[PDB]
């Protein structure tokens, strides 16, 4: 009853006056809806009968003492060892459904083809989702994991063959977002603004890697109702290695292939493999250290019809350089003091700069969808630094996040 | 057919610049990085046994750690050739092609294939259980295997578990390592050529080196059950003993260090 | 072991001589692959949490004692009453795979919008599968049902007002088929025959219906490898009532609106609303005794492309007349003696004669998937007799048989 | 747009044009088709009731067996009006309709309003005790409710049972029946208008005649607990006996045929 009761008073402590809108919508925040959302959900997919059991699971529980949600997910395959952790929980934190908080223990096995070998997560993590009123969101972690790579198959490399061992990760994420979008999928006159921050390993944050990633994000939108809805779109990235023990200067081990960006495919960059504009090794898709991004666009309304239902037109010229960080300076297995590592990093900027970097070119038939945005694109990969593997043919995009 | 411009392939990072360009095959071994600048032998046998062999094929190389899971195969000795393309590599080469790449590799009559029976299948476990179970030499494992794995104690009790498991099902057997090194011992002083018949060590000595090598130098601690570090040394006259020292005198005939 | 003796000992009693692979299509027919077929599958998609359980189940067993199968399936929703009996089972019988046999007490709520009522089945059955080694299948059946109508929620009729009883319909049907087809859900050169007459009650087939419904079929093909494919179709059909008590004269009570063919959709005659072309009354689809069909078709391969994978065109020019049995001849609630109801077909069948019974027409595009066919036509209605609601547009058309 | 001709919508089948076809409105009941034919009183008290209204507003019609699932609501007795368009038809009329298509249903002062809450709620149940859940009667309910239903005794056994047991829900009471028909009587002696205060009998005798009748004529059986065939007509001194036989002469003023 309190739960409601405190923010009931202030509503009451009070021609007319209308107030109890935002109550109305600090109510429907918690995600408990005024009649009722749910009671606990279920499903066992069980198959069975042979070296596969394949133990399907599922759970859900919308309530525990008032406010507090919990899931669960598994597979048991036989084959896979298991995703039987894959559990949450959810309970605001003393007053408001913005404060939440959360915990996790997740258990996967994130297959990568565009670098030919598999990831075996076995960590857990604790977040604290606060939404400020303004609609600007926050967040924080702590996810020590154990990120193990055991999947290299085919021919990989020379280079996914010095990774193959196990780390820590004792990450700390700083996520945000100031979302002034339209329309969350059909950015038409909206804005955005990201930045996810997170600092790896290093003082308190023990493990073994260090560094600090540090993602950037912008977007836009301008219809100059004819829905012309110009675009727009950039982002940014840097991962600046760093000492291990409680200080700034000292040793500094490079990155893995665990902890690089990768820019390319339908989602990133239209109008390249899933996995592209990389320092190549081979076949396999090493990914680079600093990176940038871009994009523009027109998303074209269908002429003579209208802003009706939101499929639209779509003119896209997108961009992007995936630099690695090489030091080709002072020339110890590998241990570069910070001395080194700046004046690396401060030259492997440079060739950010020069150059044209990329750029895909296309038309495409966007479906936006109030969950999802599909995209079924044609471009044309005009400029190519050698071994990026361009594409030209469809370039089938789903899913949120687009440029 | 359209891409207009190629702008030189971009530079691989850091990592992989320093670790895997060389200039010499880079064969993986199971090593700590102290001895890899040294060259100094594997201390897992499976794979100093091939480390042992190409050295004897007077075949220069440089020795790699890994982890086993970088491999082709699950095994890891594994050679890598050169870099000839700075950004496209050779295929590598698994532990069946190294010798590959005469008369070590040869047919011998059938008494010479019994006894090599005798050391993989019998003087294999008694490692296994000295190592992997006895719980006196849970320090020794520490150091080898885990320790350079991840260094966060909260993991490594999860490897150190994994491999004690899948090593003790994979193999009381002290007795039968005990009277094994005798029979060696006797096939040895009947042969008057200073190896196993043969003027030039071939796969039998390597194969035997293997484990007369480390079970000194890692099990010599003296604390019954005398440890195998001294049946080596005890069985017979001592004729493993020597084997090692005139074997350690070809693979490697300028390094001092042996004997603990 | 005997199970496959008995089909090797033919084999071993006797250049070269290849009678075996009649032995592998044997081993084959039994649906259970040499190294195997599978075991037991399951699954329960078990949802909870509300007035709704949902309570989703299933279930198969490939074997019991070598060649004996089994099934469930099961929703007790919390809505429905249930699904809770779909039970199967199979045998073959002494010796082949082919005489196969069967029991089923299926339960199931058929639903029908084209007339505004539901069904509530919750019968069982008896079959015998036999398949002649020339191709030819045929059947038995024997299946009391109860076969309840309790939907009428809106404005229905006058007519779906005076069947809302029960009924047992303690049928014996006799299937057939006589399939040359070159691909089954592609016509292209083959043939086709079928014949579906069952008895429903009379002498010892006891219940309270009567009659003896006589459903035939036809097809054709004949591409004059230019993939032409000149169509073909054919139906008919006859719902003859009869007495109930071991005779052929005396009482016959007339059909119900469970025991009437009803002729339209996107899966028999193109053109047409889901019901259509019948006796209608207001708004409500009430079939018809005695009908026919036809078709006529062209499969135009996508020229300059091939016999490539399998879309092809379509144009079609259906027709169709489903006639109801009205007596007006010799004016006792519902008794019509043999004289009377003969001399009612009789006259009943001079409606199929003239007449231009219906037309549809269009183009279409067929993909021949492997287990189904799907067909998106586009049909424009010519010729109609008032109130069968027509259709024009886009015709949906989904399913395995078609015209 | 485009469809050419119109041939004459295309002759309703035969069981619709004999049952539903009329000429004057088919109310639908509960009945048996011997007695269809007759337009003699219902058997089931929820439908004669609104029948006796009906025939007592001298509106014509024929009554029409049905199955309580051919209604627009749950409850059966709706009304149908007859057909104007041989292929399209007008619109039901619920049981809440039939008097709407005056002093029927017109206000009365509330003790007439208190009586009527005692014949609804108490001598309702005494049926279905009587009928439903007694054993003895276990013959009757069957010539009624199951045997036209479906005529197969495998199915004949279901549906007595989900009446049986969706009517014992519903509802010893034997007594309470007892004195209510002692209450009522009382209510007639002191009217002196043939009727219940009104010179024209309203909703009230007809709602009374609804189960006044069928006891006498279903539950005068005689074989302790004598049943409500006597009570009806032994409770007080037989005015409810007279006042169905003064009722019925008018409503079916020209049939015989009751009192068993």
């Amino acid at each position: 009853r309190s739960l409601l009761d405190q923010i009931f008073k202030p509503v009451l402590e009070d021609q007319v006056l209308d107030r109890v809108g935002a109550a109305t919508k600090k109510l429907a925040r918690f995600d408990i809806f005024v009649k009722e959302k749910s009671r606990l959900v279920f499903s066992a997919g069980t198959d069975f009968g042979n070296a596969e059991g394949s133990a399907y699971t599922n759970a859900v529980v919308r309530n525990i003492f008032g406010g507090a949600e919990t899931l669960t997910v598994n597979a048991s395959t036989g084959t896979r060892t298991r995703s039987a952790y894959n559990a949450t929980f959810s309970t605001p934190i003393n007053g408001n459904p913005d404060l939440r908080l959360s915990v996790e223990a997740l258990r996967s096995a994130t297959q990568k083809p565009w670098a030919s070998h598999e990831e075996h997560l076995t960590g857990a993590n604790l977040r604290l989702a606060w939404l400020t009123e303004k609609g600007d969101t926050h967040a924080l972690a702590y996810s020590s994991v154990w990120r193990q790579l055991t999947g290299l198959a085919p021919t990989a490399s020379p280079t996914v063959r010095a990774d193959a061992g196990d780390s820590l990760k004792s990450s700390l994420t700083h996520t945000f977002t100031r979302d002034r979008r339209d329309n969350p999928m059909l950015p038409q006159s909206g804005y955005l603004f990201r930045s996810v921050s997170e600092l790896a390993g290093w003082g308190p944050l023990n493990g073994d890697v260090s560094f600090a990633k540090t993602e950037v994000e912008a977007s836009g939108a301008l219809p100059v109702k004819s829905g012309v809805s110009v675009g727009g779109g950039l982002r940014l990235g840097v991962l600046y290695p760093l000492p291990l023990g409680y200080s700034l200067t000292g040793a500094a081990q490079p990155s893995r292939i665990n902890d690089r960006f990768q820019l390319g495919g339908p989602n990133d960059v239209r109008g390249f493999k899933i996995g592209g504009l990389g320092p190549h090794d081979g076949v396999d898709a090493v990914g680079g250290d600093v990176f940038a991004a871009g994009s523009v666009n027109a998303l074209l309304p269908l002429p003579r019809t209208g802003p009706d239902s939101p499929l639209r037109l779509q003119l896209y010229a997108n961009a992007g350089r995936l630099v690695a960080l090489n030091s080709k300076g002072t020339d110890e297995g590998l241990a570069m003091d910070s001395a080194a590592v700046f004046k690396g990093v401060k030259s492997a900027v440079g060739k950010l700069t020069n150059g044209i970097p990329s750029l895909a070119a296309g038309v495409g038939l966007v479906y936006a969808h109030p969950v999802a945005r599909f995209e079924l694109n044609f471009s044309l990969p005009l400029v190519l630094r050698r071994g990026e593997e361009g594409r030209k043919g469809l370039q089938v995009g789903v899913g949120i996040s687009f440029l | 057919y359209f891409p207009l411009r190629i702008y030189e392939p971009n530079e691989l990072p850091e990592r992989s610049q320093q670790l895997t360009s060389g200039d010499l095959p880079t064969l993986y071994v199971f090593s700590t990085d102290s001895d890899a600048r040294l060259g100094l032998p594997s201390f897992n046998p499976g794979c100093l046994k091939w480390q042992t062999l190409l050295r004897l094929a007077n075949l220069d190389f440089r020795i790699l750690p890994s982890t086993n899971h970088s491999s082709p195969t699950g095994s890891l000795p594994f050679l890598l050739p050169p870099r000839t393309s700075p950004t496209a590599s050779p295929a590598p080469i698994p532990a069946s092609g190294l010798l590959s790449f005469g008369h070590l590799d040869a047919d011998l009559p059938p008494r010479a294939q019994a006894y090599l029976a005798l050391i993989t299948h019998s003087l294999r476990n008694a490692w296994l259980c000295a190592l992997y179970l006895d719980p006196t030499h849970d320090a020794l494992l520490r150091r080898l295997y885990v320790d350079p794995a991840s260094s966060s104690r909260a993991v490594r009790a999860a490897l150190l578990h994994q491999l004690r498991r899948a090593a003790a099902e994979q193999v009381a057997v002290y007795r039968s390592a005990r009277d094994a090194l005798d029979a060696l011992a006797s096939l040895l002083r009947e042969s008057e050529t200073a190896w196993f018949g043969t003027e030039r060590p071939g796969s039998f000595d390597a194969a035997l080196f293997s484990y007369t090598h480390l079970m000194v130098e890692y099990m010599s601690e003296e604390t019954g059950r005398v440890s195998l570090g001294r049946m080596v040394k005890e069985a017979g006259n001592g004729e493993l003993a020597e084997h090692r020292e005139r074997m350690l005198g070809v693979a490697w005939p300028e390094w001092d260090g042996y004997r603990r």
